[PDB]
């Protein structure tokens, strides 16, 4: 896998690939690695598919109860912390998770990295997965705060593509999300096979590849 | 009097008053009738409402594909005991790949109710049950009392004014037992039996509740316009 | 374990143990809470039957639950310590798990829930305590004032009093406190709180305690001399 | 040292149509190089128009199916004989699998039925509960032999329209039940040729609004 | 003294019957079910004018499709609501769907008789549970501390219950609109309340399929009160 | 089953009295007289062997009991209660002290542990107080000789000399006149026999009287030789003959 | 987790037109030592079921006691214990299969392979296998251990599929079983000549044969075999 | 069952009082008077032994004054056996604090802990409360010299001078009269003994009927010393103050 997310002027972009792997065998190419916690909260999946899926759905229920009790939507910080404390119980037991809790709350746009090792980090830019290292190069060089929504969506998409190309365990399609103060917006499924050739032609990149 | 404060106390004549008071709760409950032939077994229940805006309290509960009961008294206690039967029927299937015998189901209910009559702190169950079922030895009808006593019968009735229906079945014994391979006629006999316990009110479409089980008939409950046929 | 049901219903639908716990509150010293436009003031009675007391070390009537929330009470003193301890633990537990301090409404809901739990648990009696919980939510300038009682019900108040002769001071507050225009300043809020206690207290010497809570964790307890100046001004205006 | 797991072989295949769904699996049961049974059913009608197959370690597969059938039974008791939707069953099965995260069911599970709009549905699971809805999925020993063939013949992957030369793809026309069963039989006949754990027989369960129907076909017994 | 789980000679549990007396002392709560939605309304009954009435929370959300009104010892309801909210959300976790209103009500009623010598006494509060699901549509349930629950087309609980129920007997019909039901709850609340009904001492709420469970604003309720006064003066 | 008596059976009455403790003290009053006297170089404890039947062998019933090599005990009140307290006292001397410090506890601390056990029977659930008063005589290196009384409440007091049970009021008066701070052990034994004769009705001899001392170390009773620091138990029970010898010079 | 100590080898079985046959030798091996020569590994349950067990003998004796207790328990408050509510082969098997899978799930297995052979109430043949892992399967022929490798091939020549069952008589089926037991005696180092055989027929009931011996053995050709290649004398 | 015999020790009266706590206080009012007086340079603890005997071994006896640690002591009024249970718990609590924070326990924290234990017996468990009232005399570097009292209700308060046990009404009046803020230890010693001498039920106040203790900074330089008075030392201070 390759997943990323970053904060900017107009919220937070969240992007991910769709490949699932069982050794060298490609089990699936249509998987959803973004999770819908609530209309204002997303969660990414990397590492153990089952682990990430189970615990984030458990978090979503936890967040919903919070809303009922407190008559208020949970913060991104509190949500990320509930997950972190939940997985910390099972530290050293074999859990494999690398997630990002993305949302918009009273403090503005929020983005936390959470893993099964115990880390819980607030940051403006994250990428986790086997392809994260390829994605960071494109992000770091092109990331600004004053980024348009159109340019920001493309950056997150182009960053996954870079990783999908080089990393053998990343690819399939790109799923895009944009989180606003009015909630998250899905920006489609983009097949990497078709997207690669399109970006190659329009951008001029990937000159070494023939098409 | 002085010996009815708890279930752990015999009276000077050897009576258990808390059990007798629990038995009284059944008599206050709405009437329900049970009867069977050699091929089928039928439950008929008169449902009771709180008022005209309210629904009619459900009386019949399914336990398995081949077994179920009707209640009279505290409904929550019936929910607890029926849940126990559901689990026991289910244990028999999962472990032994065996449908639970109706006679053995009665023995299990007897023993569960008994523990509540001999221990301090708890209380007896405040409900009476009529269990019907079809197993490897044919059709069966059981009557459960929260004293622990369980009885296998051809037919019976419990609840308020249940003596009228019980007398009718005692006359009709020789007739309805012979109703083999005819579910509608066996239900007719049950509807006619429960009618002997009615006063003022009559059997309406949302008042009547019927259930049946048999040779090639899974335990099914009939309510609403499905019982209009028998009115 | 001791499992005896002490709090139970009576034929007329009353739980006497909960109602007798309210009688313990009625016996307790008077406590009053008044919220102004930008503050809340908590006033408390000190019975002057106990002199030769060391006022430095004697447990104060108003207790800080966190830096932004306070709790005063009327009723059994020993019982109040248990609720305060539990509340303080929960306040830190909330900061630890959710990374925000408790809201005043949340803390009140917790304390009230504890009180309720002791009305239908085996082997325990209800708390003989009613509390006034006051403060300001994090990053908020709206004053908060809540009340709880042994049964476990809680509610928000513009101004409220509990304890002995609370009926009298509530009567005073109902006619003097205006909702359309509450005490605009700290002075006006404290003055009204002292005035209300002077209806019941006896002497205005060391019998009145005042604690002012302002936004952004600004809590201070007034001294004897500062309060005595309010007592002086009130009675001098009264001589007319 | 005692090894609590085993491998009973077998291979299963689920395909979703427009108004139907199939779940197929071979009937061979094996340990190592021996045959246990030439006909040991692996795909089951679980109720509420849902079929299921847990492929891998048969003892864990039998237990999971047995538990899910039981879950359907209690769903009726607790929720007024309400029909269990395929999406609700999938979520329930996730929790059955993850309840043993630290001593897993060594099986690959597939369920098939109809969604709430009446369209064909197939769901696939990993041994610890990660599930996903798909149009086409093969699981088990010969899963890697069959899936690429399905990508090509069901989703028309790497297939383009002649004359355009890679500019326009082949359009995604739905398949009929008769066309699907052909792909299933050819899939299993091909897998039987090249995989030693696959053979003996093929049992297909088809799900429509009318109910659950069965079809059986023989396979090579070598 | 005597057992907590003791039967009377008439075959009733003493403690359950005594808890029903506590509920009769509680403030009035009314529920009306229609084909356009279910309306829930309550009497707030503030003990003093200094009490900020908006903090009185006697109508409560359980889920987006289920609401709840209470009457009696309201403090006892908090753990029941907590259980209901947990049950509703837990079922969404296990089954990826909304939970049936009846199933939710049954879960709440299972707590009722878990008392003995578990909790030390029955709950001293009755609940009106209103909601909507795809199978049985708009529903209204009355959950008692006996563990029994009845479905109702319309129901009133609390101090003015028998007077309100008789009024609901005459007024309810199967073709009632939502607006008509809103005015009907306000009408009957105004009739049984001690103090004069206004937007501050009474509260309305509803549950519709589209918008879900909503507690009405005081400004919105005030207009419905003004609309009620004019239509009563119209004849 | 289960012990469902998890509540106190001893409670304060409106007057502030703890009824069960008072009633336990009444049971002690009915009991046979026992006494203790402290000398400069020893302590003596004594009581009457009230035989229930002449067919009964009164030697088998021991009213005076060894708790440690340097600590002894006697009682007045209910015998069975005393017997179990002695068992617990012996055990607690090992578990709460000897297994920790490698030496036997001093008298005051063993008394403190016994007192604690008796206090708990006065507050714990589903039990009645012990119906005995104990007299515990003992010696230890840093406190010297000592004599303690322990009551059903768990309260304990140190005594120069005292008596408990049937004729305690008269016996305590008798001891006040005879006791001084210069008494030798033999003088204390003599006074103990004189005091005890007043409360006894029937036969008064070595077979009907039980008497023990805490005095000098008894190397002959140690059971082994070779360790200089181990010099033997200070507790010694006087024989029937040894008592009769001192009754001739009475 | 443990290791098996005293063990029993192959159990073999097959269906025929009116019932089932099952067989197993009478040996209890202690590693390579042929320790116990009088061990019965076929255990009848009523007059309609025979459970054949291989593997650890101490665990076999434990299972034998569970089955004996099962019969006792079934008779409790059951007037139809010798009729309609008697124990069926399917009931007995599912019970064992439940126990085996539970024990493996606690990492403390019953180190056995079991074949339950019997005839049901309706006359249907029952033949199902279960082992230490809780793995279950049914087939016209079933065998454990070495029998799976050597006996099944011989028995499958008689009953290759379901449709061959009605065509197979009891004389043919018994003949095949007895031949398979001879082959196992030739080739299994942990087998014995003495064995037991049980037939459960829907008409003639349960026939239990003890003290059977492998006979008509071919050994004469051994005299001609000399050396391991080049040796002539 | 067992319910029949339960006294229900932890319930409210109709007036909102705890029956057993009130009856425990009644018990304590018959106990020997204990007095605590706090001065600027130390604290005094005085207490009266109850009707003693000539044959009681006084020099090895202790029924009133106990040592909790080097800085804190307590005077007891009520059941001695009940007090010793609590005293040992307090001694352990003081050592737990010292082990945890490596500092001597502040007086109030120790007092609150014991008072919380007493409170527990009034709210749950179904057991009778401890029939004990303490006077705590102690020192720490935060508040300096401190006097507290606790009673069976578990409620505690701070004092300049206080009495518990018998005749507290009379004793408190006498203390309220003669006490002044600038008072010293030697003066406080005299006040304590004079107050006992007037309130006592005995004919005359003698050395053998008293327990006495001081907590003084009168130790060589900045440190605190506890002095539990011996029989001969009590006899001397009685002559010095002019009582015998
Ligand atoms: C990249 C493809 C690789 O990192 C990405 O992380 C995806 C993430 C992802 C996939 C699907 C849904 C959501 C997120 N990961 C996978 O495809 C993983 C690869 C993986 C397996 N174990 C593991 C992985 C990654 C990091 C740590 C550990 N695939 C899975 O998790 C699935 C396919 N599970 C399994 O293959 C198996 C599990 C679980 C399991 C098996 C196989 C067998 C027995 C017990 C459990
Ligand atoms: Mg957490
Ligand atoms: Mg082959
Ligand atoms: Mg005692």
């Amino acid at each position: 896998t390759t997943t990323l997310a970053f904060k900017f002027r107009h919220g937070v972009i969240v992007a991910a690939d769709s490949r699932a792997t069982a050794g060298a065998y490609i089990a699936s190419q249509t998987v959803k690695k973004v999770i819908e916690i609530n209309p204002y909260l997303l969660g990414t999946m990397a590492g153990g598919a089952a682990d990430c899926s189970f615990w984030e759905r458990l978090l979503a229920r936890q967040c919903r109860i919070y809303e009922l009790r407190n008559k208020e939507r949970i913060s991104v910080a509190a949500a990320s912390k509930l997950l972190a404390n939940m997985v910390y119980q099972y530290k050293g037991m074999g859990l494999s998770m690398g997630t990002m809790i993305c949302g918009w709350d009273k403090r503005g746009p929020g983005l936390y990295y959470v893993d099964s090792e115990g880390n819980r980090i607030s940051g403006a830019t994250f990428s986790v997965g086997s392809g994260s290292v390829y994605a960071y190069g494109v992000l770091d060089s092109n990331y600004k705060w004053d980024l348009s929504v159109e340019d920001a969506l493309y950056l997150g998409k182009r960053s996954i593509l870079a990783a999908a190309h080089r990393d053998a365990y990343s690819g399939g399609s790109v799923n895009l999300y944009h989180v606003t103060e009015d909630g998250w917006i899905y920006h489609g499924n983009h097949d990497v096979g078709e997207l690669f050739w399109k970006v190659k032609e329009e951008e001029g990149s990937f000159n070494n590849v023939i098409g | 009097n002085n010996y009815d404060g708890d279930t752990v106390t015999f009276s000077p004549t050897g009576r258990l008053f808390q059990v007798e008071y629990a038995l009284e709760a059944i008599k206050q409950g709405s009437v329900t009738v049970g009867l069977r032939s050699n091929t089928h077994a039928v439950l008929v229940a008169l449902k009771r409402n709180a008022d005209e805006l309210s629904s009619y309290q459900k009386k019949i509960i399914k336990c398995d594909e081949h077994m179920g009961l009707s209640l009279a008294g505290l409904a929550p206690d019936a929910r607890v005991l029926s849940n126990y039967l559901r689990q026991q029927c289910n244990y028999s299937s999962l472990v032994f790949n065996r449908k639970l015998a109706v006679e053995r189901a009665g023995h299990l209910l007897c023993d569960k109710a008994q523990k509540n009559t001999q221990s301090y702190g708890g209380r007896p169950y405040g409900v009476g049950l009529l269990i019907i079922g079809y197993d490897k030895s044919g059709a069966h009808l059981l009557e459960f009392q929260p004293s622990g006593n369980v009885t296998e019968l051809y037919g019976t009735a419990i609840g308020a004014r249940s003596q009228g229906a019980k007398t009718y079945l005692e006359r009709t014994l020789d007739t309805f037992i012979k109703i083999d391979g005819n579910p509608d006629e066996l239900i007719k006999a049950g509807v006619e039996a429960i009618s002997q316990s009615l006063r003022d009110e009559s059997l309406t479409v949302d008042n009547l509740s019927i259930a049946i089980v048999g040779k090639d008939t899974p335990f099914t409950i009939y309510d609403g316009e499905a019982v209009a046929k028998y009115i | 374990g001791y499992d005896r049901a002490l709090s139970i219903f009576s034929p007329d639908g009353h739980i006497f143990q909960v109602e007798y716990a309210l009688e313990a509150v009625k016996r307790g010293t008077c406590a009053v809470g008044v919220k102004g436009k930008n503050c809340v003031v908590l006033g408390c009675e000190r019975r002057s039957t106990l002199k030769l007391q060391d006022t430095r070390i004697t447990p104060s009537k108003v207790s800080k639950i966190d830096s932004h929330v306070v709790l005063s009470f009327s009723g059994l003193n020993a019982d109040s310590r248990i609720l305060i301890e539990k509340a303080r633990v929960e306040a830190q537990s909330h900061r630890l798990t959710l990374e925000d301090p408790v809201t005043v409404e949340y803390l009140t809901r917790y304390v009230a829930g504890v009180q309720q739990r002791y009305t239908q648990s085996g082997g325990v009696r209800p708390f003989g305590v009613s509390t006034l919980i006051a403060g300001f939510d994090p990053r908020d300038d709206e004053p908060k004032l809540y009340q709880t009682e042994p049964s476990g019900i809680y509610s928000s108040w513009s101004a409220q009093t509990i304890g002995r002769n609370s009926k009298t001071v509530r009567e005073f507050l109902e006619k003097n406190y205006d909702r359309k225009e509450p005490p605009a300043t700290v002075e006006e809020c404290v003055k009204l709180t002292v005035r209300s206690l002077l209806e019941v207290v006896q002497t205005g010497a060391k019998n009145i305690e005042i604690t002012v809570v302002k936004p952004d964790s600004d809590i201070v307890a007034l001294s004897s001399e500062e309060i005595n100046q309010y007592v002086t001004q009130i009675e001098q205006e009264k001589q007319e | 040292q005692f090894n609590p797991y085993g491998d009973n072989g077998g291979t299963i295949l689920g395909i979703a149509g427009e108004d139907f769904a199939v779940l197929a699996g071979d009937t061979r049961n094996i340990t190592d190089y021996s045959i246990n049974s030439r006909y040991e059913p692996k795909v089951f009608d679980c109720g509420d128009n849902i079929v299921m197959s847990a492929n891998g370690f048969a003892a864990d597969g039998d237990a999971l199916v047995k538990r899910f059938k039981n879950s359907v039974k209690w769903y009726h008791f607790d929720h007024n004989d309400k029909k269990l939707s395929i999406n609700s069953a999938a979520r329930n099965i996730q929790h059955l699998l993850y309840s043993r995260r630290f001593f897993p069911y060594y099986v690959y599970n597939i369920i098939a039925g109809l969604d709430e709009d009446g369209k064909g549905a197939v769901y696939s699971f990993d041994p610890v509960g990660s599930y996903q809805r798909e149009q086409c999925r093969a699981g088990g020993a010969a899963a890697s032999l069959i899936m690429p063939f399905l990508d090509n013949q069901v989703n028309f992957k790497n297939q383009y329209e002649p004359g355009t030369n890679g500019k326009v793809k082949k359009p995604l026309k739905y398949l009929s039940v008769e066309e699907v069963i052909k792909l299933v039989r050819d899939s299993f006949t091909s897998a039987t040729e090249r995989h030693i754990q696959v053979g003996d027989g093929l049992e297909i369960l088809i799900v429509t609004k009318d109910g659950v129907r069965k079809e059986f076909y023989e396979l090579k017994r070598d | 003294d005597r057992g907590v789980s003791t039967f009377s000679p008439e075959g009733r549990l003493f403690q359950v019957e005594y808890s029903l007396e506590a509920i009769k002392l509680g403030s009035t709560a009314i529920g009306i079910a229609t084909k356009e939605g279910v309306v829930l309304g309550v009497e707030k009954r503030a003990t003093s004018p200094l009490l900020e009435s908006d903090s009185i929370e006697k109508i409560v959300e359980i889920d987006r499709h289920i609401g709840c009104a209470m009457s009696g010892l309201t403090a006892d309801a908090r753990s029941m609501i907590e259980h209901a909210r947990t049950a509703a959300v837990t079922h969404n976790l296990y089954y990826d769907e909304d939970i049936n209103v009846e199933s939710l009500t049954q879960s709440v009623c299972d707590l009722a008789l878990r008392f003995g010598e578990l909790m030390s006494r029955p709950f001293g509060v009755a609940l009106l549970i209103a909601g909507h699901d795809a199978d049985d549509g708009y529903q209204l349930f009355h959950a008692e501390p006996s563990g029994t629950f009845y479905r109702y087309n319309a129901k009133a609980i609390g101090s003015g219950s028998e007077g309100a129920q008789a009024e609901l007997l005459n007024e309810w019909h199967s073709s009632l609109t939502l607006k008509e039901a809103e005015l009907l709850v306000l009408k009957i609340l105004k009739q049984v309340m001690e103090e004069k009904l206004d937007e501050n001492n009474a509260q309305l709420s509803c549950i519709t399929k589209q918008d879900g469970f909503k507690i009405y604003d005081n400004e919105k309720t005030a207009e419905l009160i003004k609309e009620l006064k004019e239509k009563e003066a119209a004849e | 089953m289960t012990d469902r008596y998890s509540f106190s059976l001893t409670t304060f009455s409106p007057s502030g009295k703890l009824g069960q403790i008072d009633y336990a003290l009444t049971a002690v009053k009915q009991g046979v007289t026992s006494l203790g006297i402290k000398a400069t170089n020893g302590v003596v404890i004594a009581t009457e062997k009230k035989s229930s039947s002449p067919l009964a062998m009164s030697e088998t019933l021991s009213k005076v009991s060894l708790l440690t090599p340097d600590i002894g005990a006697v009682y007045s009140g209910m015998g069975p209660d005393y017997r179990v307290l002695v068992d617990k006292s012996r055990k607690v001397a090992h578990t709460s002290y000897k297994r920790i410090y490698g030496e036997y506890p001093p008298t005051k601390l063993l008394v403190s542990e016994v007192a604690k056990i008796m206090q708990e029977a006065t507050q714990s659930g589903g039990v009645r107080p012990f119906g005995v008063s104990l007299l515990i005589a003992g010696h230890d290196e840093f406190n010297g000789f000592s004599l303690y009384q322990v009551d059903p409440s768990g309260s304990y007091f140190p005594w120069k000399a005292t008596a408990i049970g049937k004729g305690s009021v008269a016996a305590k008066t008798f001891l006040e006149k005879r006791w001084n701070d210069e008494l030798e052990l033999e003088d204390a034994i003599h006074i103990a026999l004189l005091t005890l004769k007043e409360s006894v009705e029937g036969e008064f001899n070595g077979d009907t009287i039980e008497l023990a001392i805490i005095g000098d170390e008894n190397p002959d009773l140690l059971g082994y030789t070779g360790i200089p620091t181990d010099k033997g138990p200070r507790f010694r029970k006087l024989t029937s003959q040894e008592i009769n010898d001192r009754l001739e010079a009475l | 987790t443990q290791q098996p100590i005293v063990t029993g080898t192959s159990v073999i079985s097959m269906k025929y037109d009116n019932g089932v046959i099952i067989a197993a030798d009478n040996l209890g091996s202690y590693g390579s030592l042929l320790r116990f020569n009088g061990v019965e590994r076929l255990i009848p349950v009523g007059d309609n079921t025979v459970v054949g067990i291989s593997g650890d003998i101490s665990d076999m004796q434990h299972i034998e006691r569970l089955l004996k207790d099962l019969v006792t328990e079934n008779a409790y408050d059951n007037p139809l214990a010798d009729a309609e509510e008697a124990l069926e082969p399917s009931y007995i098997f599912e019970y064992l299969a439940t126990v085996m899978y539970q024990r493996r799930s606690k990492m403390n297995p019953l180190w056995n392979a079991i074949i339950v052979a019997g005839v049901q109430s309706n006359g249907d043949q029952f033949l199902r296998y279960v082992n230490l892992l809780g793995v279950t399967y049914s087939s016209p022929t079933l065998a454990t251990g070495f029998g799976a490798h050597m006996a099944n091939p011989l028995l499958r020549k008689v009953v290759d599929r379901e449709s061959d069952i009605p065509k197979t008589t009891v004389q043919v089926a018994e003949e095949a079983i007895v031949n398979a037991m001879r082959v196992l005696y030739y080739r299994d180092a942990r087998s014995s000549r003495n064995f037991s055989l049980a037939i459960i027929d829907k008409n003639t009931g349960l026939t239990f044969k003890k003290n059977l011996q492998v006979e008509n053995m071919k050994w004469d050709f051994a005299k001609d075999i000399k050396g391991y290649g080049t040796q002539k004398i | 069952g067992s319910r029949r015999y339960d006294s229900r020790t932890t319930i409210f009266s109709p007036e909102g009082r705890l029956y057993q706590v009130e009856y425990a206080l009644e018990s304590i009012s018959h106990a020997g008077t204990a007095i605590g007086i706090m001065a600027s340079d130390g604290i005094v603890l005085a207490a009266e032994r109850k009707v003693t005997s000539t044959l009681l071994e006084q020099d090895t006896s202790t029924e009133k004054l106990y040592k909790l640690n080097d800085k804190i002591a307590v005077a007891v009024a009520g059941l001695t056996a009940d007090a010793e249970i609590l005293i040992n718990t307090a001694r352990i609590h003081a050592q737990n604090y010292l082990k945890t924070y490596n500092e001597d326990i502040p007086v109030e924290i120790l007092v609150r802990r014991l008072s919380d234990i007493k409170q527990g017996y009034t709210q749950h468990g179904g057991l009778r409360p401890f029939g004990v009232s303490f006077i705590y005399a102690g020192y720490d570097d935060r508040y300096g010299y401190q006097l507290y009292t606790s009673n069976p209700s578990g409620n505690y308060t701070g004092w300049k001078a206080i009495s518990v046990g018998a005749n507290t009404s009379a004793a408190q009046t006498l203390l309220q009269m003669d006490y002044k803020d600038d008072m010293k230890v030697d003066d406080a010693i005299e006040l304590a003994l004079k107050t006992l001498s007037k309130t006592t039920d005995s004919s005359a106040l003698t050395y053998d009927r008293l327990e006495f203790a001081t907590i003084r900074k009168g130790a060589n330089d900045g440190e605190v010393y506890q002095k539990i008075f011996k029989p001969q030392e009590i006899k001397d201070i009685l002559v010095k103050t002019g009582i015998t």
